[PDB]
């Protein structure tokens, strides 16, 4: 059972985003 | 601590919205919307430990090319999509995103990604792509493809009925871990 993955659980922390696309970023998010 | 960014690209309108919608949270979404940058982050546990999966979502929009791949650095696996029943974006993976993700990231594994296969015995659809002469990719013609351009795997998902889409990101995931 060594390479099995779990349903993704949600709300993690995302990842950096480079700082000149956060203004291009939403709503979706 | 650990994870894995995957970056999701491919033409417009074939449903990589929806795959990380449906794949992150369940829903479908109820309208379309054009992406220009979106970023979603989930936790999935492999081998029990959590890693956090990020997931960054880009236009498929042309007037996009320059501002996409600044999203691209430190990219772990890259999701190239097309859906089964638009040959047009077929012809765009070898013609468009396979170019562009290699150029940026020459050591990045990628999975072709085939998707709306809910569509490909729709007889609406099939109709519709028949007034042009067109098909479907078929498997075979995918994973040739996949071959030839050197993906990792060719995988395929409904958004929709979400058949085969937890698939889809389990090889994502190996395939940024291998
Ligand atoms: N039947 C079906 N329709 C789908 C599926 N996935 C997406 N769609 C439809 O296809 C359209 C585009 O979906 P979307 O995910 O927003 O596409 P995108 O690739 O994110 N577009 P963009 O590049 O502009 O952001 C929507 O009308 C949506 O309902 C699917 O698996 N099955
Ligand atoms: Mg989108
Ligand atoms: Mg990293």
């Amino acid at each position: 059972s060594n390479l099995v993955i779990s349903d993704p659980i949600p709300g993690a922390k995302p990842l950096p985003v480079p700082p000149e696309l956060a203004p291009f970023v939403g709503r979706m998010s | 601590m650990q994870t894995i960014k995957c970056v999701v690209v491919g033409d417009v309108a074939v449903g990589k919205t929806c795959l990380l919608i449906s794949y992150t949270t369940n829903k479908f979404p109820s309208e379309y919307v054009p992406t220009v940058f979106d970023n979603y982050a989930v936790t999935v546990m492999i081998g029990g430990e959590p890693y956090t999966l990020g997931l960054f979502d880009t236009a498929g929009q042309e007037d996009y090319d320059r501002l996409r791949p600044l999203s691209y650095p430190q990219t772990d696996v890259f999701l190239v999509c097309f859906s089964v029943v638009s040959p047009s974006s077929f012809e765009n993976v070898k013609e468009k995103w396979v170019p562009e993700i290699t150029h940026h990231c020459p050591k990045t594994p990628f999975l072709l990604v085939g998707t709306q296969i809910d569509l490909r015995d729709d007889p609406s659809t099939i109709e519709k792509l028949a007034k042009n002469k067109q098909k479907p990719i078929t498997p075979e013609t995918a994973e040739k493809l996949a071959r030839d351009l050197k993906a990792v795997k060719y995988v395929e998902c409904s958004a929709l009925t979400q058949k085969g889409l937890k698939n889809v990101f389990d090889e994502a995931i190996l395939a940024a871990l291998e």
